[PDB]
DNA sequence: AATCTTTCCCACAGT
DNA sequence: TTACTGTGGGAAAGA
């Protein structure tokens, strides 16, 4: 059990 | 005499970065294997990266002694399966100075080698031999398993990394590899990230924890960047048929394996997936088939490998030299004894000559050779590796230990930094 | 036996 | 438009 830290990049939604 | 001096190893180990040149060779665990006269090619692509401003140094050298002694001062690559009836290949061509990929490898049944690796061979267009560089190794499939043992090549354990690509209806033209470019996830037909894969543990945050543990189809996973450190959201890996996810209480009793086709669902919403259109990559809403299975499209399939990562550093730090940079040593480990003037070292690892001299911090210590896998030496006392001109490098501030990093020098000049550190604290 | 792996086969959908 | 070929599924053969 480890912390890791990463920001998030939100894939775009379709339309 | 081209010795390394104590001044000169002072200034490098102060600017690393300005002096030190990295190759590192990029590729996939397992290779399935071709038979017949088939050519069935490694993907992802292996590939080399040749990173730091080192390189434009060198470069610089060899532009410098063209003109004592213009394009002859290009890099040129090879590589190969390191096999005597195996086509040797050439390679195509911020601190990355060079990229390459090999596209077109392949390994024949006719070879009978249960693992195997690549051996990367660089020169200068003048016919000046760089060096011989190996990959990890490779272990030859015949097929993607279909089990429902060794896991350490075909299962995925929480924190290694892995390739994704996308492929269409068995076009070789149409691979595309999930890869970050500008801070976003993208598609690329030439570069591929490695991404730390994770096991989640438990709306959502920069900040997560992590299980160890096999990924299993229906698992709530993190792929992060390993360059950029850069994630995806939290999505669960689900497998995959020609077109349909498989949602079945029963997949998730199968472990995510090699070459396996699969999915990415958001943990928000179930019939949204990651997905590829025209090198972009997007959420796109699946639709139901029924409570065991959703209808997507070849765009939202992945296949998963493990890749691996073989990294060299080195600097000629006396200036340029007549021979090979290579083979370069790799330290794997330092085994320490005794206290006080009775404390020693042995250094654990592969491709060791007997030209090697041990360096704590800026200072050079008399290294016995024993194999190319183990080398000898004595601690050097702290008052020695620690001055008033290196206080400032090796004094741990928080706990005021000595710290000092290992270096393997060559006696024409080259250092190879080891990656690792003697604490005094040890003994 | 039953299931998995290895090897052989061949069509699809591209260049 | 026609020749040729990585790739993935499936059959066959082996473990």
């Amino acid at each position: 059990r480890r912390m890791i830290n990463a920001s998030v990049w939100m894939p775009p939604m379709e339309n | 005499v081209q010795s390394l001096t104590s001044d000169r190893m002072i200034d490098f180990l102060s600017n690393k970065e300005k002096y030190e040149c990295v190759i590192s060779i990029f590729h996939a665990k397992v290779a399935q294997k071709s038979y017949g006269n088939e050519k069935r090619f490694f993907c992802p692509p292996p590939c080399i990266y040749l990173i730091g401003q080192g390189w434009k140094l060198k470069k610089d050298r060899v532009a410098q002694l063209y003109k004592t002694l213009q394009q002859a001062t290009e890099l040129v690559a090879y590589i190969g399966i390191g096999s005597d009836t195996s086509e040797r290949q050439q390679l195509d061509f911020p601190n990355i100075y060079d990229y390459c990929a090999a596209k077109t490898l392949y390994i024949s049944d006719s070879d009978k080698r249960k693992y195997f690796d690549l051996n990367a061979q660089f020169f200068y267009g003048c016919g000046m031999e760089i060096g011989g560089f190996v990959s990890q190794r490779i272990k030859v499939i015949s097929k993607p398993s279909k089990k429902k043992t060794d896991c350490k090549y075909l299962c995925i354990a929480s924190g290694t990394k892995v390739a994704l690509f996308n492929r269409l209806r068995s076009q070789t033209v149409s691979t595309r590899y999930l890869h970050v470019e500008g801070n976003a996830f993208h598609a690329s037909s030439t570069k591929w990230g490695a991404f730390t894969i994770h096991l989640f543990d438990d709306q959502e945050t920069d900040n997560f924890a992590v299980r160890d543990g096999f990924v299993y189809y229906g698992s709530v996973v993190k792929l992060v960047d390993s360059v950029t450190g850069i994630a995806l959201p939290r999505l669960r890996i689900r497998k995959v048929d020609k077109q349909q996810v498989i949602l079945d209480a029963s997949c998730s009793e199968e472990p995510v394996s090699q070459l396996h086709k699969c999915a990415f669902q958001m943990i928000d919403n179930e019939l949204v997936y990651l997905c590829l259109s025209h090198d972009k990559i997007i959420q796109h809403q699946a639709t139901a088939i029924n409570e065991h299975r959703h209808q997507i499209n070849d765009g939202a399939a992945w296949t998963i490998i493990s890749t691996d990562k073989a990294e060299y550093r080195f600097f000629e730090a006396m200036g340029q030299v007549a021979n090979p940079i290579s083979p370069c040593p790799v330290v794997g480990s330092l085994e320490v004894d005794g206290h006080g003037e009775a404390s020693r070292v042995e250094l654990h690892g592969r491709d060791f000559k007997p030209n090697l001299k041990v360096w704590f911090g800026a200072t050079p210590v008399e290294t016995t050779f024993r194999s190319e896998e183990s080398l000898h030496c004595s601690i050097p006392p702290v008052s020695q590796v620690r001055n008033e001109q290196t206080h400032w490098m090796f004094t741990n501030r928080t706990t005021g230990d000595v710290e000092v990093p290992i270096s393997l020098v060559r006696d024409d000049g080259v250092v190879y930094s080891s990656g690792l550190t003697f604490s005094y604290k040890s003994l």
